[PDB]
RNA sequence: CGUCAAAGCACUUUGCAAAAGCUAACGUAUCUGUUUCUUGCCUUUUACCAGAAACAGCCGUUUGUAAGGUGUGCUAAUUUGACUGUAUAGUUUUUGUAAUCUUUU
């Protein structure tokens, strides 16, 4: 099957599966995000209260805590078996971006337009560290060890900073414009990036320097923040465009599958942790469930 | 008597225990009138039963088995029934009617059978707002209530044994509009707990009348009052009470707060501007708490199951003290040996009108689903066995007059609803287990206060469904202890 | 505070006291306190031998009070 | 305070009680107190010896009593919320 | 105060007393003098062991308190799905430009 | 109201009059355990932080064999004691 | 007007406690209370003629505390003030 | 919006005082009866009728003289208060409120004498008739025998407040008002809906009136009991209101103006409308 | 009144949902229509007389929720909830009758 279901008033922006692959989470423009079963496809809670549209959505790692990231500052916490608010992560003075999580679903951080980036405990309610740069920020990434941060600004340069030290350590290069998403590898050996220039470039973690630049994927006008995905094999490489297309590459640098399907610009595509599926969003309202026999 | 306050009574203790509860807007509440006609008329008319986890002075938890009475003089048939298996009677009087019949026909009718009685003087409040006496008057009102109850005992028993008086406990000041009920004792508490340490026993003594209070040497005496000796009653109760009355009322809102700070009583601000009635009610239940007096007003003067069933069995059971049946009562056994004993009296309707749901007090042992029993009659006798029949215990439940607990076992000491066992009864219908010892008797057949009287003729308006209204004319025999049905020779 | 205790029934009985240091003591209950001192006349002493002493006239302490009986029914 | 309420409840039935003296208490109780007075009935004493005795009617002091050990059934019994302002926990229709 | 002594409500405890006595058993109801009332009690004289029952135990009596063990124990939105299809758009070039 | 009364005529402000001048005192305790520093500050029950303890107490062997007196002695930094366990002060000047 | 009052800011710091008992308790406080009762974390007891033993939540009633052994790098003169 | 109201004390004084031509002086019910909006249905039923209200069209061997006893006629006001007894063959009937406690309180004529002034028409108290039982001790005296000397120290909850107030006096003759002024903070309804002297045909007619008065004072009563007949609980919905849409359309504009230009404006708008029609 | 927690707050405009759960005024008010029947006055049908049952509209009411508007504060104010909320060194609990020794198994 494909599966394009329907069910969001405005833009939709991310959608992500639990850790497990039982879930959907979705949710953008609405203020709401729309819970959904993988094997009857049928929704669930409508998590109410956020009073800025959402940017990103991440499961905890226990596969029952949501976290959300509003263009009202607010990062709200929702306890998916009951669908109960339980905190307002209080902090940054503008809309945040971006969102991600440890092993240990404990700290979080956060990508403002105050140029921000903030780590948070799942358990203060405040931040613990703040690490301003100068233009604003867009796209973060955590690594699997929970020590290194990928930052992506404006500028096209990721930088990468460390929990001990807090130093510029190293800086990405070779990308001339902007960056909407960021993606460690399941190994914690190579990033994925979409700058505004098309060039979907991979990155090494440890030496330094590129490995495949994919190029084939075009961001316009519309300035949303497009996605890119590792998946689960870390063979296949998930990246949308506002071409309507979803551009799945071979990761050695091949263009394997570009299925269309959506009206609207794409915005985050996904993979299913262990069965072959797609997860694909877009402003439209619609998401696909994408296979492969 | 009528309207006196009896359902409403009870409806307070319900407030209390049973948070969710609400008073209709338009029409007071009637926890335990429950039928749609005792609704449209608004009397009480059938008597319902209830049981409720209630508590005492100092904290203990008793668990009460009340029974609403029709206050109408005309089902003073459905007040005797249970009155063959209460341990007692509470009374309820209005202070602003006074003793008015049924009140009598009750009291006279109750001594005969030892019921020891508790006064509930009703409506007390309505004699500050209604009537608008001042405080020392209505002392003299009140005062006069309480003895003219006794001028009806005096009539039945010129004995010092019962004699109901404030001094000794048996009389309770109690508006269940506003919601408190206080006796003596529980006054005296209020100040004590507020004041270091005197006894609650050496104050109540002193609080009744015909006794004076002055400020100025603060001691007691029967001195008439030289100057402002007031009336210690009127001192320490009935002024502090009026002035309540009137605080809230007459919204001077700005001293209510300074005093019920004292007593650490803290209102929210809309609660001041508000509405008299609820506002009264509301100030009145936060000062005077639950309805405690009146609880302990009853377990000191009531007896418990087991001391009331020596002399409960001695006028009820007709056959001897000394079989095994006659112990078994008076020591109220609670073996799987012990011979089962019951003794029921109503019958009531279920929400369809299909069934009859069985009242009986367990006497003796236990009650159990499925059990065979002998359910005798009231001819019956050791020579003929012609009444008694066997049947099946289909459902044991615990009455709540609108909800009901579903038990497994019964015990002795209790009140029960009873499943299946209907048809051999009509009236007075004693249970008792099949295997036993021999020669099982009855109990003695209810002494109703009025005799049946009026009389009228029924046919049915088409004669080809009077199997239907014969059915009919059995099923209130069952619920209508007086009714009496009989065929005349030409068809009526 | 100062609940007067439940005294009144004891009144003018005979009783048997114990108090602190295994020592008691028998007599008729005069008054008792708010914090259980006591008065006792014709007080009679149980020494550890059993050798028993008439005293008279007795207040004893509230504190020490371990507990108080009733000889007769 | 609610630990005082448990043993006016389990006025009636049988307690056992230890004191500072060593010694354990058990009958039928009849009053209490806030204080922790008792009053009691039947009382069958057993010391630090294991000397069993029979005393008619107790009275006791609190001061004195180190613990309670009482009937089964009170561990269903309701426990309030009390209040600011009130001695007794009991139910409370009111305010708060 | 007595903010810490309610979150011990309901849990299995260990309370040693003057005499060297340890209770143990849930924590039922509690006081300002620190009366503790205890569910299912057993003492540890000492190799050994009792049963009680509910027991209240005095403020004089009572020295440590010890947690043995923990406190012991949205319908359907919108959304609707669909089957298939994939249609192909005739142009190409981003969303807002033609 | 007459708590500062006290404080300044009465026994209580000999150690105001001595912690103030900077003074060290000894004191006996309920232990049987005497403790000997300099005074911080104090309170109406003889709440009392020390600074710079050192005890003085007697022992036994407790027939080792199958003992004699030991006298044991140990500096504290900081200490506050609970009045309950204080039954004599002595407050002794340096001059 | 206590000195109650400042043990309200001791709170965190680890301290051997003595008691009429005879015992000895090093913990780390995290609470104390205006009537002494101290609640304590991460905690080594050790009873009058026992082995010493560790628990995690331990209480004290406050009537049985003999004195506290403070940590040496406390500061006095800050703490005694309001 | 005013909607909610809360009204002090002595404001709900003024109102009543200000009203008091127009408001009843029932306060007890008892003074209906006959005259309820159940009777009536019953009347209806029956297809009797009652004196003073109102009538409707109908709506829909055992007998024997020689059986029955004749003593007293039975009218139908018996009927009407028992319909299962004294009438068969009872159906659409509605049973009514047997009785209501009786209000005892009389409002200060003269308003000098305080709140709390043993009224006249109480009758005396006195106790003569009564024999009661016997004690050699005596309760009273028993009392203080057993100890004179003994002592209260704290005296009385409210030992500084006076049973009287400025206004408790204006407050009891509100408590026992009829319905809108006993309330002290309501609700808010609409001009319309405020009726005003419908009580007026309710009570049921002074006498010496001329029959054309009579009549219409029962004509008033039957549509008041139809009504109450037939009134059927509100439906649950959503709510439409039409003056909110089109004032949500682009095609409406507001502003506020005087009444009388408004009426003109309309007054106009309508002969211009018929006129294009025309 | 006091603590803690949440939240901008009061006032207002629209949108969207609901409103017998255990016999009860969503509205202490109250109007028109359709169908099916029964009777009135009648022969032109409409327009009507005045009862019933079954459906409908209309004029209104309440609540929750979403987005807004005005005035005020976002270096504050207000609302809302929750609570096992009082201070006692001199006899019944938190300013100790404790301390100490020795023998038995
Ligand atoms: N003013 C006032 N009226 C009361 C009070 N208690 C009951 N009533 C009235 O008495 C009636 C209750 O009658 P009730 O005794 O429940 O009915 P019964 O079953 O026939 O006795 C209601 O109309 C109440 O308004 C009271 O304390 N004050």
């Amino acid at each position: 099957p494909n599966l394009q279901m329907f069910g969001h008033t405005a833009e939709v922006l991310v959608a992500r599966f639990d850790p497990s692959g039982s879930y959907f989470a979705s949710g953008g423009m609405d203020r709401q995000i729309l819970l959904w079963n993988v094997f009857d496809v049928k929704n669930y809670g409508v998590l109410n209260g956020c009073k800025g549209a959402i940017t990103d959505l991440q499961w905890s790692r226990d596969s029952r805590v949501v976290y959300c990231s509003s263009s009202d500052t607010h990062l709200m916490s929702w306890d998916a078996v009951s669908g109960q608010k339980i905190r307002k992560h209080k902090g940054h003075a503008g809309v945040v971006n971006a969102l991600d999580v440890l092993k240990v679903s404990e700290l979080l951080t956060s990508v403002s337009d105050d140029c921000t980036m903030k780590v948070w405990d799942s358990r203060s309610k405040d931040c613990i560290k703040t690490i301003e740069e100068k233009y604003p920020l867009t796209a973060v990434a955590i690594a699997q060890q929970g020590t290194q941060v990928f930052i992506g600004g404006i500028d096209g340069a990721i930088k990468i900073w460390d929990l001990r030290n807090n130093h510029c350590s190293h800086v990405l290069k070779g990308h001339k414009d902007i960056i909407t998403s960021l993606a460690i590898s399941k190994d914690g050996s190579s990033l994925l990036s979409n700058s505004m220039d098309n060039t979907v470039r991979i990155f090494d973690v440890k030496a330094q320097r590129q490995l495949q630049i994919f190029e084939g994927a075009i961001h316009g006008q519309e300035h949303n923040l497009l996605g890119v995905a590792w998946s689960r094999n870390s063979r296949f490489v998930g990246a949308g465009s506002s071409d309507k297309n979803v551009y799945v590459w071979s990761a050695t640098g091949d263009l394997r599958y570009v299925l269309p399907g959506h009206e609207g610009s794409v915005n985050h595509v996904d993979f299913h942790p262990h069965q072959d599926i797609i997860l694909s969003c877009s402003s439209d309202r619609t998401i696909f469930l994408g296979e492969l026999n | 008597h009528l309207h006196h306050g009896k359902s409403a009574l009870l409806d307070l203790l319900v407030y209390y225990t049973h948070p969710d509860t609400k008073p209709p807007k338009r029409r007071s509440l009637r926890y335990t009138d429950t039928h749609y006609l005792e609704r449209e008329r608004v009397m009480s008319i059938k008597s319902t039963p209830l049981t409720l986890a209630v508590s005492d002075m100092k904290g203990k938890t008793f668990a009460f088995q009340c029974i609403d009475t029709p206050g109408h003089v005309d089902f003073v048939d459905e007040v005797a029934a249970p009155m063959a298996i209460s341990d007692g009677v509470v009374l309820v009087v209005d202070v602003i009617e006074g003793v008015m019949i049924n009140t009598t026909r009750i009291i006279k009718h109750a001594i005969l059978h030892d019921m020891p009685i508790v006064l509930v003087l009703n409506k007390v409040d309505r004699l500050i707002l209604e009537l608008r006496l001042p405080p020392n008057d209505a002392y003299h009102k009140l005062r006069h209530v309480i003895d003219e109850v006794n001028d009806n005992i005096c009539q039945i028993s010129k004995d010092l044994k019962y004699r109901v008086s404030p001094e000794l406990g048996n009389v309770c000041f109690a508006s269940c509009d506003l919601g408190y009920c206080f006796t003596l004792s529980s006054f005296a508490k209020l100040y004590i707990d507020r004041h270091g340490g005197i006894d609650v026993d050496l104050f109540s003594k002193r609080l009744w009348g015909d006794i004076y209070f002055d400020s100025k040497t603060r001691k007691f005496a029967k001195q008439s009052l030289d100057g402002s000796g007031v009336r210690s009653f009127v001192h320490f109760i009935l002024e502090p009470l009026y002035k309540l009355h009137t605080l809230t009322i007459s919204d001077e809102a700005e001293k209510l707060k300074k005093h019920l700070s004292s007593f650490q009583i803290y209102l929210k601000p809309k609660d001041y501007l508000l509405d008299p009635k609820p506002l009264l009610q509301l100030i009145c239940a936060s000062f005077f708490g639950f309805p405690v007096g009146f609880v302990n007003a009853v377990t000191r003067h009531i007896p418990s199951p087991r001391e009331n069933a020596a002399r409960k069995a001695s006028q009820s059971y007709i056959g001897p003290i000394n079989s095994s049946i006659g112990k078994a009562i008076l020591e109220m056994s609670r073996e799987e040996s012990a011979p089962l004993v019951m003794h029921v009296t109503k019958l009531y309707n279920t929400v369809d009108a299909n069934n009859f749901y069985a009242f009986a007090r367990v006497y003796s042992g236990q009650v159990k689903k499925g059990q065979k029993v002998k359910v005798l009659g009231e001819n019956y006798s050791l020579e003929d066995e012609e009444d008694m029949v066997v049947a099946h215990i289909a459902e044991i439940c615990v009455p709540c007059a609108r909800y009901r607990l579903h038990v497994d076992g019964a015990v002795a000491g209790m009140l029960v609803l009873l499943g299946g066992v209907d048809n051999s009864i009509s009236k007075t219908a004693t249970i008792v287990s099949d295997n036993l010892k021999d020669d099982p008797y009855i109990f003695r057949p209810i002494a109703h206060m009025s005799e049946s009287v009026f009389k009228v003729a029924v046919e049915p308006h088409n004669p080809s469904e009077l199997p239907k209204l014969l059915d009919g004319l059995r099923k209130t025999n069952k619920s209508y202890p007086l009714s009496i049905t009989k065929v005349e020779e030409s068809g009526e | 505070k100062a609940g007067a205790p439940d005294l009144k029934k004891y009144l003018d009985r005979q009783v048997f006291v114990q108090l602190n240091g295994s020592r008691k003591v028998y007599g008729v209950l005069r008054g008792y306190d708010i914090f259980l001192n006591i008065v006792l006349e014709d007080s009679i002493e149980e020494k550890v031998d059993g050798e028993k002493v008439k005293i008279g006239s007795v207040a004893i302490r509230g504190n020490s009070v371990i507990m108080i009986e009733t000889l007769d029914k | 305070s609610l630990c005082i309420k448990l043993l006016h409840e389990t006025q009636g039935h049988i307690v056992t009680m230890e004191l500072e003296n060593g010694s354990t208490y058990r009958g039928k109780l009849i009053e209490a107190e806030d204080n922790m007075n008792c009053q009691m009935r039947d009382i069958s004493v057993t010391a630090r010896d294991g000397r069993v005795s029979h005393l008619d009617q107790v009275y006791i002091r609190g001061s004195h009593i180190r613990f309670l050990i009482v009937p089964d059934m009170l561990r269903n019994a309701p426990m309030f919320k009390v209040g600011p302002g009130r001695s007794v926990p009991l139910p409370t229709r009111g305010r708060r | 105060g007595t903010t810490k002594m309610v979150s011990l409500l309901n849990h299995s405890l260990n309370v040693t007393t003057k005499d060297g006595r340890t209770f143990v058993g849930q924590l039922l109801a509690f006081d300002g003098f620190m009366n503790l009332v205890l569910s299912d009690c057993q003492e540890y004289r000492h190799e050994e062991k009792r049963m009680l029952g509910l027991v209240i135990l005095r403020g004089e009596f009572i020295v440590s308190l010890s947690v043995q063990g923990p406190p012991p124990m949205l319908l359907s939105g919108p959304g609707v799905a669909r089957p298939a299809g994939r249609g192909i758009p005739l142009g190409q070039a981003p969303v807002g430009l033609a | 109201r007459l708590e500062e009364y006290e404080f300044s005529a009465g026994p209580l402000s000999v150690l105001q009059q001595a912690v103030k001048n900077h003074d060290q005192v000894l004191i006996n305790c309920r232990n049987n355990k005497k403790l000997l520093a300099r005074v911080k500050a104090f309170d109406r029950h003889s709440n009392m932080v020390l600074e710079n303890v050192k005890e003085m107490w007697t022992e036994k062997k407790r027939t080792a064999s199958g003992g004699k007196a030991i006298n044991k002695d140990r500096f504290i930094s900081k200490m506050f004691l609970r009045g309950d366990g204080v039954v004599l002060v002595v407050r002794i000047p340096s001059a | 007007m206590k000195l109650v009052r400042f043990l309200m800011k001791l709170t965190n710091e680890t301290v051997s406690i003595e008691l009429k008992n005879g015992t000895i308790v090093h913990g780390t406080i995290t609470s104390v209370d205006m009537q002494m009762n101290t609640h304590l974390k991460a905690v080594k007891m050790t009873v009058k003629g026992r082995e010493p033993v560790p628990v995690e939540t331990l209480s004290i009633r406050g009537n049985n505390i003999r004195y506290y052994i403070l940590p040496d790098s406390l500061p006095l003169d800050t703490l005694l003030i309001d | 919006t005013y909607r909610r109201w809360k009204l002090n004390l002595p404001q709900m004084a003024n109102l009543h005082r200000l009203g008091y031509q127009l408001l009843s002086d029932l306060r007890d019910d008892n003074y209906f009866y006959l005259f309820n909006d159940n009777s009536f249905f019953t009347a209806k039923a029956l297809n009797v009728a009652i004196p003073g209200g109102p009538k409707f069209e109908p709506l829909y061997e055992f007998n024997d003289i020689y059986k029955l006893i004749i003593r007293h006629p039975i009218k139908t006001e018996y009927r009407i208060a028992f319909p299962y007894l004294y009438n068969s063959r009872a159906r659409s009937v509605a049973l009514s409120e047997y009785h209501q406690p009786s209000n005892v309180f009389v409002p200060p004529e003269d308003p000098d004498l305080p709140a709390f002034f043993w009224d006249p028409i109480i009758n005396p108290i006195t106790s003569r008739q009564l024999t009661l039982h016997e004690l050699d001790t005596s309760p009273e005296d028993s009392a203080i025998e057993e100890d004179p000397n003994f002592e209260i120290p704290f005296d009385p909850f409210f030992h500084s407040e006076d049973i009287e107030f400025e206004h408790t006096a204006s407050a009891l003759i509100l408590l026992w008002a009829p319905h809108p002024f006993n309330k002290r903070s309501g609700a808010t309804k609409r001009a319309q809906d405020v009726p005003l002297i419908k009580h007026w045909y309710l009570e049921h007619c002074p006498p010496n009136q001329p029959v054309k008065v009579r009549v219409s004072y029962q004509k008033l009563l039957k549509s008041h009991v139809m009504n109450k007949l037939h009134m059927a609980h509100p439906k649950s919905h959503t709510n439409r209101s039409l003056l909110r849409q089109l004032k949500n359309t682009k095609f409406f504009q507001s502003t506020s103006i005087d009444w009388v230009e408004a009426g003109l404006q309309v007054c106009r708008q309508g002969y211009n409308m018929l006129q294009l029609l025309i």
